[PDB]
């Protein structure tokens, strides 16, 4: 029955542990036998990615915005972003980066540092696969790494609408202690494991509907803990099942509200909407990144 | 594995990869192809995967001859008929997406492949 599913959550019972911080027994590169033939890993991790999305109070808005971070393969195509482009309704704006040029669907692609993109207008979504290779060095020490995850705190804090959504993509070395801690300033969140991905580390960090604020206290050392010793203990068969049945994947056009309310206009009632992602709080002004 | 290179720098990029392909080269890999339903419209380039049950479902700009080498389009603007949307290719000619889209024209009247899936 788990087979059937894209992928798992990391059970509740798991994020409320204060688990001493233990090395994981995973190992991420791996012959993958259940990616059916001629698809790309990335096409099919994102193609679950995207139907354990359908499951969540995502907000829809006619208007969507939607930028997708570290989208570039080193074979210079984007599957990441052609899967998003499949997903998202019809005319979403969907904008993506990389440090390195790459051949895309989206609507605009920036090449360059993370650090480099910059924008005065607030998303609906956001999407990272981004990894840190260069430095990486497993070794023993697994501490909070800066880099693009440090940007990328900042990016959610200061573009992400109110009822925004987020799936950043961690392992057991890749991994910030800030991202985990803003995880408790959404109405939900989860550690995503793609059931086609499931022997390795990897997971998305996903935060549903954004609330600009605290809701719950998370230390990001303790919280990546939990998340491993989830990983360590909980062996996760490889499975593709929900892959051969497409009929329902695009996202469902929602017509969520969009609206610029000031700080004093934000009360119970409008957090209420924003947790059960019936609102998305931004200007509808002109992008440009 | 230099057939971008080769292309990219040919004064007639679409007849460098002919005579590629004619003297034994590997079509251009990399094509990315959408997981679908196969019951769609089957027409050739469409907004979202619509691949019948003889076709495959690609991401447009993955195989473009074009986009993939990084140089001009033919097209007076600049623009791209592949760029952002989804080609269906028939599963005998998934091998060579780009190739296909290459030696292909799309029907003007029905939206389908001429030779293909045109029936007019
Ligand atoms: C997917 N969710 C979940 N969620 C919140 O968590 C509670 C338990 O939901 P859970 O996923 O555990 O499932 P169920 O209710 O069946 O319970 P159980 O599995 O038995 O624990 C639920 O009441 C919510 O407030 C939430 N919140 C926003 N905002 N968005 C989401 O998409 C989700
Ligand atoms: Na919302
Ligand atoms: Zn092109
Ligand atoms: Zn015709």
């Amino acid at each position: 029955s788990q087979a059937w599913q894209p992928g798992v959550a990391m059970p509740n019972l798991y994020k409320m542990q204060r688990m001493l911080l233990e090395k994981c027994d995973l190992q991420n590169y791996g012959e993958n036998a259940v990616i059916p033939k001629g698809i790309m890993m990335n096409v099919a991790k994102y193609t679950q990615l995207c139907q354990y999305l359908n499951t969540l109070t995502l907000a829809v808005p006619y208007n969507m915005r939607v930028i997708h971070f570290g989208a570039g393969s080193d074979k210079g195509v984007a599957p990441g972003t052609a899967v998003l482009r499949q997903w998202l309704p019809t005319g979403t704006l969907l904008v993506d980066s990389d440090l390195n040029d790459f051949v895309s669907d989206a609507d605009s692609t920036l090449i360059g540092d993370c650090a480099t993109v910059h924008t005065a207008n607030k998303w609906d979504l956001i999407i990272s696969d981004m990894y840190d290779p260069r430095t990486k060095h497993v070794t023993k020490e697994n501490d909070s790494k800066e880099g693009f995850f440090t940007y990328l705190c900042g990016f959610i804090k200061q573009k992400l609408a109110l009822g925004g959504s987020i799936a950043v993509k961690i392992t057991e070395h890749s991994w910030n202690a800030d991202l985990y801690k803003l995880m408790g300033h959404f109405s939900w969140w989860t550690a995503f494991v793609t059931n086609v991905n499931a022997s390795s580390s990897e997971a998305f960090l996903i935060g549903a509907n954004y609330l600009g604020k605290p809701k719950e206290q998370i230390d990001g050392y303790t919280m990546h803990a939990n998340y491993i010793f989830w990983r360590n203990t909980n062996p996760i068969q490889l499975s593709s099942y929900s892959l051969f049945d497409m009929s329902k994947f695009p996202l469902k056009l929602r017509g969520t509200a969009v609206m610029s309310l000031k700080e004093n206009q934000i009360n119970d009632m409008i957090y209420s909407l924003l947790e059960k992602g019936r609102l998305i709080i931004r200007e509808n002004n002109r992008v440009v990144v | 594995s230099t057939v971008l290179s080769f292309c990219a720098f040919a004064v007639d990029p679409a007849k460098a990869y002919k005579d590629y392909l004619a003297s034994g080269g590997q079509p251009i890999t990399n094509c990315v192809k959408m997981l679908c339903t196969h019951t769609g419209t089957g027409q050739a380039i469409t907004v979202t995967p619509e691949a019948n049950m003889d076709q495959e479902s690609f991401g447009g700009a993955s195989c473009c001859l074009y986009c993939r080498c990084h140089i001009d389009h033919p097209n007076p603007k600049g623009f791209c008929d592949l760029k952002g949307k989804y080609v269906q290719i028939p599963t005998t000619c998934a091998n060579d997406p780009v190739g296909f889209t290459l030696r292909n024209t799309v029907c003007t009247v029905c939206g389908m492949w001429k030779g293909y899936g045109c029936s007019c």
